[PDB]
């Protein structure tokens, strides 16, 4: 028996020598020396350096040109304003947290951090899902007649948050719950303990069901489906030196989207399973840390691909950032 | 399929 | 009377309560709570992160390419070796000392990050001044039949690391000293202690003088000449819609030049002049701490403005980061 | 001048 348990808690560290403290109340020092939290929080300071900039130049760029305002951008906007609430609903508190040794904000903090978080990686997600459906309805064309417009776009849009609110409001209501992870100093959603009040378990799979598989396999069709249709139209047309660099960026792409779409929820999702299945086992709050840092710098890298290499947006940017100008 | 491809930011 | 003075430093902080150690023995931890000095790691962190991919890519990135390694670029290779003795000899040195609140590494450490530090920033502002000699040169034209080749520019690099040596090695042998500055975590050069067993004050005007008016003034002087020869070679052929862009191009970079030489030193000559001239006055860590926070964050934006808005070298960077591709 | 102001990468 490996942690040290609490009415709204858990802490991966054994109290036989009486040193475990609430991870509300005082300072954690014995999970890991106090250099090590000045790391963790080293690194949250760099994703909001590289995040918030990122992020925001997305929004304000969209604000000064007209030609980006199309319904095939909405999602990407939506993906940039997710990624501010885990800059600033995540990231922030626990650069704050993380240089006291433990989350000074209590239980309600707890929550607060915890849904917000939750919140924002979710939209994120589900954004990068919804993309690729558009992307796969307006290119590969499967419904006959149809002309993607701006009402679609905002269905999109909402049915993004819809599913976000599907896993991160029923930890504040009783489906699992949020406590402080790792070293304590960032509120998650509980996945490792069994928590039978809150029926942990259950919500495990569900998340795993809905909001892990699901999403692979749609983005894994979509961009299937789409790299097909156009090394075909490819194939079907060689006369043409424009259609086969087209063919061949697009492919590129649609790698790097999936790869990092795996590197951003595959190590969550390795974790999960391997806890669910090894239930009498102790891990520690190192072994906790990392599938987090995975899907957190996905607030860096995901703007980056979706937007920084997308030429349109590019351009722009390069524009409002040399002050008007080439 | 070029004009679908630029209006995804795709190509 | 507002330090405490030992053999071979300075703490910025009042002995009268008996709380002042050696920053080369215990935690400094009443010039400024914990929480700042994990702060003052959170940045050092993001300096390595950003500059040793930029800096070292740099490097990288002409080994690839043939068509960068011409004479016109040494220097600009120079100042990225430069930048990287910032990033290892000062950066990383003051995260690991900053995570223990004072200077672990004893005098000799103090010595040598002091030196390299020291020697790092100094090749870097001289190839900035050699370069815009070169530029002026080749483009001004000052000299009749000269071609600048490959043997002027190993003299401009080599001319650059003897200037750095000028004042890198007097603070080892008695000119000036090495010692831990502002919150005792960087060992720099000592401009601020009126230490006559070493000449400080005379130092700190030679460095004055010749490292920092001179540089300013050929800079000055030799982007003076070329704006002026590239807009009067501009009105003498208004026919040309390429040759106005070209002269307005020069401009816009010349101005971001400039302005970028001045934040960099400017603050620190600023500070060490009125210290100078207000010898009887109290000056906190934290003082000491801003014009180092702005010299030492052109390990990054220097990169950036020589050579990530460098076109021969940004196209092999993108060529190179994308996978061979693009 | 557009050749030298080239070879220097400022233009
Ligand atoms: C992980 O492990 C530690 C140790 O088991 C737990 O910490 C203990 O928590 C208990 C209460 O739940 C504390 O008990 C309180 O002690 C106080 C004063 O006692 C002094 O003497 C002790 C030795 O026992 C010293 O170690 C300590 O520093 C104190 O100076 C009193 O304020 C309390 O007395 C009241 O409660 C008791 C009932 O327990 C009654 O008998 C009294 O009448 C009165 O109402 C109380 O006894 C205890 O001091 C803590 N020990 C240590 C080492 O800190 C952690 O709670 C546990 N962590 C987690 C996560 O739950
Ligand atoms: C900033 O300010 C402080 C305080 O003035 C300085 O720290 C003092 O440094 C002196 C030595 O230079 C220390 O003196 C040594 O004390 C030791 C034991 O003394 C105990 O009792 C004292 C009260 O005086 C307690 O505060 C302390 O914790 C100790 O438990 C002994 O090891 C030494 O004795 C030897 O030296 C003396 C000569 O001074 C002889 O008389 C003895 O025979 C023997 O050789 C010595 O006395 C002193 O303890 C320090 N005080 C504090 C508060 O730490 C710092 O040096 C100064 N900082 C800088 C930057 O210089
Ligand atoms: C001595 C220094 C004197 C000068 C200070 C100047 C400060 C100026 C700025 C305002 C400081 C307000 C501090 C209030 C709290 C306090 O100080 O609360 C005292 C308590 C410590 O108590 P503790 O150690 O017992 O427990 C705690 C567990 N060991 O703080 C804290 O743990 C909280 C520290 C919170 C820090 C938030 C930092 C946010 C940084 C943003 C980015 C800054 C970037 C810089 C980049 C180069
Ligand atoms: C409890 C944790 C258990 C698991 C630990 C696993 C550690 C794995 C890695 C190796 C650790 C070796 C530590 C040796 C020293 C030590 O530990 O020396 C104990 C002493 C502390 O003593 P002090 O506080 O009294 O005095 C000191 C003043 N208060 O260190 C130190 O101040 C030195 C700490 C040095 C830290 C260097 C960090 C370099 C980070 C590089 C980037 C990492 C990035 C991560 C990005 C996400
Ligand atoms: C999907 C399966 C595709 C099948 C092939 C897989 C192997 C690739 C290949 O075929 O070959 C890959 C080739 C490699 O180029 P060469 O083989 O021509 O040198 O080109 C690529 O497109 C590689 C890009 C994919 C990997 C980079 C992108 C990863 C996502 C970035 C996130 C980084 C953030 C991390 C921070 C924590
Ligand atoms: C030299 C004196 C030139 C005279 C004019 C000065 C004012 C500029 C002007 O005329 O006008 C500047 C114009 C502004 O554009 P508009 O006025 O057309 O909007 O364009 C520019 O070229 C501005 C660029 C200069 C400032 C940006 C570069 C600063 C260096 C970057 C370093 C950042 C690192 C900081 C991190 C700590
Ligand atoms: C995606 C996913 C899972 C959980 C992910 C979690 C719990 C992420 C929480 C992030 C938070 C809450 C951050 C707060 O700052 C499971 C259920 C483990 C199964 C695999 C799929
Ligand atoms: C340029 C300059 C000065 C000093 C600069 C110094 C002292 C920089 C030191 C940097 C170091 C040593 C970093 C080590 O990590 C003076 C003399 C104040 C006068 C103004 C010009
Ligand atoms: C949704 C998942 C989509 C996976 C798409 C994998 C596409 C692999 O496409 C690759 O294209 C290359 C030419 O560009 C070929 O030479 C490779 O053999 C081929 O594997
Ligand atoms: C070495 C210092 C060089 C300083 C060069 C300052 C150049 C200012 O050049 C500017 O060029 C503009 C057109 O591009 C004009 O419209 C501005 O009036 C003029 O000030
Ligand atoms: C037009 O003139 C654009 C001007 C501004 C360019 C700003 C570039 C900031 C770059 C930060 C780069 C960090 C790279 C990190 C790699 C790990
Ligand atoms: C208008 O034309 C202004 C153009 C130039 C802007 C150049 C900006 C360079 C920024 C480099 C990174 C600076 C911050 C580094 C923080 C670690
Ligand atoms: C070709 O595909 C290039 C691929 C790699 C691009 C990597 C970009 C890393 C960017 C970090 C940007 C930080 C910006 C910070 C602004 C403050
Ligand atoms: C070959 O074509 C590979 C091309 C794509 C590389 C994309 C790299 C994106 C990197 C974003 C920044 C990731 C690290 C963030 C650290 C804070």
């Amino acid at each position: 028996m490996c942690g040290t348990e609490g009415p709204n808690f858990y802490v991966p560290f054994s109290n036989k020598t009486g040193v475990v403290r609430s991870p509300f109340e005082a300072p954690q020092y014995y999970l890991a020396e106090p250099w090590q939290f000045s790391m963790l929080a080293a690194y949250m300071f760099l994703l909001i350096m590289l995040g918030f900039p990122i992020n925001f130049l997305t929004l304000y760029v969209t604000v000064q040109h007209k030609k980006l305002r199309t319904p095939l951008n909405y999602i990407l906007l939506n993906l940039a304003v997710a990624d501010l609430f885990m800059v600033f609903g995540g990231f922030t508190t626990t650069l704050y947290t993380s240089l006291h040794g433990y989350f000074v904000f209590g239980p309600t903090g707890c929550n607060l951090q915890g849904f917000f978080a939750t919140l924002g990686g979710e939209i994120a997600l589900w954004s990068l899902v919804v993309l690729a459906i558009e992307r796969y309805v307006v290119v590969c064309k499967p419904m006959s007649n149809f002309r993607f417009g701006e009402n679609h776009a905002i269905m999109g849009v909402a049915f993004t948050w819809v599913m976000a609110l599907a896993c991160a409001a029923p930890p504040l209501v009783g489906w699992s719950r949020y406590i402080p992870e790792g070293m304590q100093c960032s509120c998650g959603i509980d996945y490792y303990t069994p928590h039978e009040e809150t029926n942990n378990e259950s919500f495990v799979i569900y998340m795993f069901v809905v909001h892990f598989i699901i999403p692979l396999i749609v983005i894994f069709f979509c961009y299937g489906q789409l790299v097909f249709t156009v090394k075909e139209a490819a194939a079907q047309q060689q006369e043409s030196a424009t259609t086969q660099k087209a063919e061949k960026e697009v492919t590129r792409m649609v790698i790097i989207m999936v790869i990092a779409f795996l590197i951003c929820w595959l190590p969550y999702a390795g974790v999960a399973f391997y806890i669910f299945t090894h239930q009498g086992s102790c891990f520690g709050p190192i072994f906790m840390t990392i599938p987090a840092f995975f899907a957190k710098t996905s607030a860096v890298y995901n703007p980056v691909i979706y937007i920084m290499m997308n030429k349109q947006f590019r351009n722009c940017m390069v524009t409002t950032l040399c002050c008007g100008k080439n | 399929i070029l004009e679908n491809l630029k209006d995804c930011g795709l190509f």
